[PDB]
Order: C-alpha cells, then structure tokens, then sequence
C-alpha cells in the first residue's frame, strides 16, 4: 500500500536499476542491486553489442555448457565491457577525424564494398581490339574510373585505419586479457612456458618484458602482482627481470612490434590489407581491382553463412576433393595400362593423333574430362568395339562413372547438403536451450513456469544475463574503497577467478518461499 | 651447505626449522656433503595415501564437521 | 490452388533468400572467371565455322561474360566443355586450372549449394512441422504444464485438452463475452471482459489450472 504510493519512482528507475543473483558468502542466494548508467542502458542495445552476445550464446550452446559457461561470460563481459570502453572514447581535429572514421567503420566499409560493384560495372565494358574501354554512356565516364579507382583506394586504406582504431584494441585487448591472466595464474610463462608450437604464445613472451605490457586491460597491477603470487615460487628479482617533441622517441618499441604482430595474426585486418593491397594493384591495372567482388562474400551477412557452410564442413569436404583426384589416379593407371589404346584425339586421320601415352597427361586427362563429362570418362574416349577389352573397358567406365561422378561429387555436392542442416541444428540448440534452461543457473524453464508467466521474468527481473555485465561494469567503474560488502565480495573472487558467485542451481526462488 | 641451503628452500616454501629437519634427515657427510638421493627416501608414501584416503573418507562421509575441516 | 504444390514451392521461398543470394553469387563468381578469361585466356574461346571469316571470339567482355552464363554455368561439364582445347601452349598447364577450379567452384559447390538449400528447407520446414506436433503432444498450449503432470491421472492429458482448457472454449467464450450485454455478465464474466478491455491478458491460466489448485 505504501509501495503502489512509490510507483512513481519506481517506474523511472526500472529502466536502469540493474539486478543480479550472487551465492555471497553466506552461502544462500543474495540479490544485489546496482546502479546502471543510463549510457550503459542503450549502448548495449542498438549495435554489433546486440549481435555479439548473439555470437556469443552461439558461441557457447553450440561449444561450451560446461565448467567455463560461467568463465566464458565474464569472458565475453571484459570484452564487451572493453567495447564501450572504444565508444565512450567516442592534431586536435586528427582525433576527433580518427574517431570520426572508427564509427563510421561498418558504413564507410559498406561504401566501399559499393565502390567495388560501380567500378566493375564499368570493368564490363572493356574489350580488346590492345584492352580499350568503350564509353557507349558519355566521354568522361572513363576518367570516373579514374576517380573512382582512387575514391576506393582512399576509402581502401582509410577503412583499415579505422579498424586499427577500432576492432584492433579490442583484438590486442584479448590478447593482453588471455595473457595476464595466465601470468597471474597458470604461472606459464614463470613455468609451463609454450614450446616452438603455440608459436602465438611464443611470440606473446616478447610482450611481457614491457613496462606497457597492460595497456588495454585496465589493470596496470598485472605484472606488479604476478610477482607477489609466483616470485616467492622460487625468485623475486628474476621474475622482475621478466617484468619490471619528446614523443617521437617516447614510444616503446617490443611492445608496439608486438601489438602490429597481433593485428597481423587477426583475420579481419590481413583480409583488410589484403582488400587494400589489391586496390593499390587496382591501379597498375584494373582487373586485379575485381577481387574486392569478393568482399560480398564477408560484406553481407546473408552470403556469409551460406558460404560459411562450405567451409563448415570443408575440411571434410577437401579431402574428399582429394580423393576424387586419387581415386582418378587408380582409373588411370589402370588406364594407362590396358585400356591404352583407347584412348585419341584423332583429327582427320592418324596424323594428329592425341593418344595420353604420358601417363602425366593421361592423368591429366580425366580431371580435365572424365571428372568434368558428367558422363564419365566413356564419354570422351574411343567407344569400344569388338575388343576382347570392350568387356573390360565397360567394367572401367561404369565404375568410374559411378565412383567418381555418382559417388564422389555425389558426397562433394552431398557433403554440402549435410552441411546446412548441421549449422541449422546449431541455430536450433541455441534456441533450444534458452527457450528452457537459464543461460547462468540452469534451472530451466520448468520449474519457473510454475508461477504464472515465470521464465521470462526469470530470463529478465532475475539473472537476465546482461545484467551480470552491468554489474561487471559497476565494479570496474566504481572506487575499490566505495564497494558494498556484497560487492566487495563479488570483486575480490573475480580478482581470482573463482567464479563462485555466479548462481548455479539455486536462484533466489530456489532458496526460498 | 647446511646454513645456505635453509636460504635456497624458500624457494621450496618449506618452513626452515624443516628444512634443518630434512638436512638432519640427509646424512649430512663432512661439512655438509649431502647427497640428494639421501632424501628420496621419505617408501613412507604407502602412509600418505592412506591418510589422504583415510581424511578424504571422513571428509565425504561426515560432512559439516567444522573440526575436520 | 492446390495446398500439395503450394507446400513446396513454399519450401522453396522458405529459403530463398539465401537462394538468390546463392545466384547472384554465383554470378559474381562466374564474373570473376569472365575477368579471368577476359584477359590471359582470351585466345582459347572461338565459334569458328568453316576457319577464320565467322569466328567468334568473345572479345568484348560484357559477351564474354554472357558467354560464361549462357554457356558456362549451363553445360554441365562447366566451362571447358564449350571452348577450344588447349594443346601445345604453356596456358594449357594453367586453362585447365581455369576449368577445374571453374567447375568445381560453381557447378559442383554453387549449384550443390543451391540444390541443397532446397534440401535443407524440405527438412526445416519438415522439423517446424514435427516442433508443432511435438508441442502439441506435450505442453498445453495454454497453461503449460506439459502432458506429464496429467498423466499421473489416467488418460489424463487428451481430457486436459478437452474438457478443460481445449483452446477453443476460450473462443467460445469469447464469443460469449462479446455477444452478451454489458448489463447481463456475472462476475467472473465480468471480470474476464474488463481484464479483456485493458488486455492485461491475466486471466489465461499460467501454470496453474483447476488441477494444479487442487488435491
Ligand atoms: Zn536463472
Ligand atoms: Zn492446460
């Protein structure tokens, strides 16, 4: 009665009164409540962030449902956290340029994807007659190939400069993330250390020995603590031997080699750089500037998945091309043998006569044809005709016909089919388990149902995923001599990564009534 | 040596009154000419494994007893 | 006009984004051969009648690339099957890269994609089906308790979905409400038709039903 008097507050705090489940301490389920900026209550919403937690859960039904479902998300929370960490941050006018560009980066990349279908719209009226571009539209729209051959290499080389700002410190930020933990805990580089191969971590042990070594990851203490937690090990200085205008020389060195030998490993900046260094060839001549077609590929999303499924199940799928070439072999060297004479190319009469006596062409000969007739190999070769090898050679190109093209490309083309339903089940399994178990305590849908409406409350007014994130921003951003008890116990076991405090099992209604 | 070596254990972080112990239980030749393989044996594992079975015994069949744990 | 086809021409558009994605795909790709073939494999291609006087050569590109899809991702045996045979230049090595490459990234992938996103919505739109039927078999579709719960009474379930909740009396009486003065409703009715009014949608059983209350 007192309370429906105080709904006018009520209603305007909701959007942004934030709540979580924690198993604090005493063991029974505490439901803390936190500040949420409103910021923070619209960043996580509009843009990839939305998508991202959709890769995400993808990410982890179709992978993980184990001891690091609870990890993994605090996992995807740094990161995700990191991310509006990129866009609260979003020569004077360089910056403000810079930034201009960095989330411009999805529409400005899109232009240029736009720029590859305008320019190859005009690469389609070149012929030959000499390669000349025949201008049927007007006289000046050949210099606008021109002009726009450069407004893409502009926009060639100012897109991969906007990742470098953008998706690059996130990528060099879970880099640094996957490292300082294992500093601070798996002690491999004060111990285990990775061995010629994890050549990725080996190259990671370059970056340890920087002063700037945490520069992303919020922590500068990193390396000041991973000495208080392995030097008494078995050495203290040692372990500090591994740690610790005037700006043209004020930049470190073996940390910036290494943050540009991250972003080389990332795919998404080598595909960039390889989208760019095309462009620049674009210029020494326009029909190597047509491989940026191949952006649409990447450039929508909808194409993306549909050829995300060939190579889903690719490397199945290559040996099987393999094979088809080796299975061709065995027909060949029995064709070779045998069956050899069969085999012509008999303009008029004798004189230029193309029998594959070279079994190295003779083996070409059936990829180039056999593995292409569709009718198999017979369909290309002398018709055997009153042979005693007619019997044979009929065994050998029913077989082959059968083998190769009836089999073969039949589990090529099959394998692809087998491919879609796979990918399929695993956009069901997502769905799957989110339609009935919690993402975080597991409960599921069941026993939630037995209150009216129930799990989606549970999935929103409870646990609601998000809300775990928020609060990882609360303590993040919040004076570690401002923390709450409750919160203060959150942040002490997330410093060691004990992840108790995630519920499991019990809830707030499972310890209660 | 009996006295650096107490220094060098705390590397491993065995508490040094042991650590004398340990050299007490090398046989400590000359000086201190102690041989490591004069410290392999403590053999007494056989006793190790049966108090962890024994202590692991009572810690799952008698749970929420404060003193045991 | 007739469900039977419809169903599967249905399954046809069920997917078919991802389908004319697929084609138009494939037409970028066959475009990227064409420019591939526009230059360095540009003397193979020929419809040379009688020699010489009526050949045709697909020099201008924008034909070369009509050649490719009239041609091309139509005969089956891909592109190499209707052009000239290499035999003694050194692009032979690489011409029947042109083609194997050619005919395996677009007849035997592109069209095996396409073919079996046909496949894929056969059984998507199949396991919509069997979803329907399965949540049917199980959860009621109103309250939600699932058929388990009203087993443990015999028969059971099938008379949940019957005599009791049976989706449809809450149709009827629906009718009921709206075909019945304001004046003449009883309490639960009354009730019923003022949540209705404010579509506040309580009074739909969640989770409870008459058996759930009961014992
Ligand atoms: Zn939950
Ligand atoms: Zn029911």
């Amino acid at each position: 009665n007192f309370l429906e008097l105080a709904e006018s507050i009520l209603e305007y705090f909701r959007p942004y009164l934030g709540r979580i489940e924690i198993m604090g301490a005493s063991r029974r389920i505490e439901r803390i409540y936190f500040e949420i900026s409103e910021t923070n209550r619209a960043q996580w919403e509009m843009p990839q962030v939305k998508e991202s937690k959709r890769q995400f859960i993808f990410d982890v039904v179709n992978e993980g449902g184990e001891a690091e479902k609870m990890e993994l998300f605090v996992s995807f929370c740094e990161d995700t956290i990191f991310e509006m960490q990129i866009a609260a941050q979003i020569e004077v006018q360089r910056v403000k340029f810079l930034n201009y560009l960095s989330r411009n980066f999805y529409t400005l990349r899109f232009l240029a994807l736009f720029l590859a279908f305008a320019i190859n719209f005009i690469l389609l009226f070149y012929k030959v007659s000499v390669y000349y571009f025949l201008e049927e539209s007007t006289g000046y729209m050949e210099p606008a190939l021109w002009c726009l051959s450069l407004l893409h290499t502009l926009v060639a080389f100012l897109c991969i400069i906007g990742y470098n700002c953008l998706k690059v410190p996130l990528v060099i930020f879970k880099r640094e993330k996957e490292l300082a933990r294992k500093l601070e805990f798996d002690g491999l580089y004060i111990t285990e250390q990775p061995g010629d191969d994890d050549v990725k971590g080996q190259w990671d042990r370059l970056v340890l020995n920087t002063p700037s070594f945490p520069s992303n990851y919020w922590d500068k203490f990193v390396k000041r603590k991973v000495l208080d937690k392995h030097g008494d090990i078995f050495g203290r200085e040692r372990i500090a031997e591994l740690l610790g205008l005037t700006w043209l020389m004020s930049i470190d060195v073996k940390y910036q080699i290494w943050k540009f030998g991250v972003i080389f490993t990332d795919n998404s900046f080598l595909y960039l750089g390889w989208y760019m260094v095309m462009s620049l060839l674009g210029h020494y001549n326009n029909f190597f500037f047509a491989a940026h077609l191949l952006d649409i590929a990447m450039g929508v999303k909808t194409l993306r998945t549909i050829l995300s499924s060939v190579t889903h199940n690719g490397k199945q799928l290559v040996m099987t091309v393999g094979l088809l070439a080796v299975v061709v072999y065995l027909y060949t060297v029995v064709a070779f043998n045998f069956f050899r004479k069969f085999y012509n190319k008999s303009e008029d009469e004798d004189e230029p006569d193309m029998k594959c006596d070279d079994m190295m062409t003779c083996y070409l000969f059936h990829m180039y044809v056999g593995v292409r007739a569709g009718g198999g190999i017979g369909d290309e070769i002398e018709d055997p005709a009153g042979d005693e090898y007619e019997l044979y050679r009929v065994v050998f190109d029913i077989t082959f016909f059968f083998f190769v093209i009836v089999i073969l490309l039949a589990i090529i083309q099959g394998l692809i089919i087998d491919a879609f339903g796979e990918l399929r089940d695993q956009q069901e399994q997502v769905k799957e388990d989110m339609e009935t178990k919690c993402f975080i305590c597991g409960i599921g849908s069941d026993y939630f149902d037995t209150t009216p409406h129930g799990f989606e409350t549970h999935t929103l007014e409870e646990h609601n995923l998000a809300n775990y994130m928020f609060f990882l921003m609360y303590l993040i951003n919040k004076d570690e001599t401002e923390h709450t008890g409750q919160e203060s116990y959150v942040w002490k076991m997330y410093q060691e990564r004990c992840w108790d405090f995630f519920p499991a099992g019990d809830c707030f209604r499972k310890q209660y009534e | 040596s009996k006295k650096d070596f107490q220094k060098a254990m705390d590397s491993q972080q065995f508490t040094g009154p042991e650590i004398q112990f340990l050299l007490s239980c090398s046989e400590a030749d000359e000086n201190e000419m102690i041989n490591f393989e004069e410290f392999a044996n403590r053999p007494a594992r056989d006793i190790g494994f049966n108090v962890a079975v024994l202590l692991t015994n009572l810690s799952e069949h008698v749970p929420h007893d404060p003193r045991l744990r």
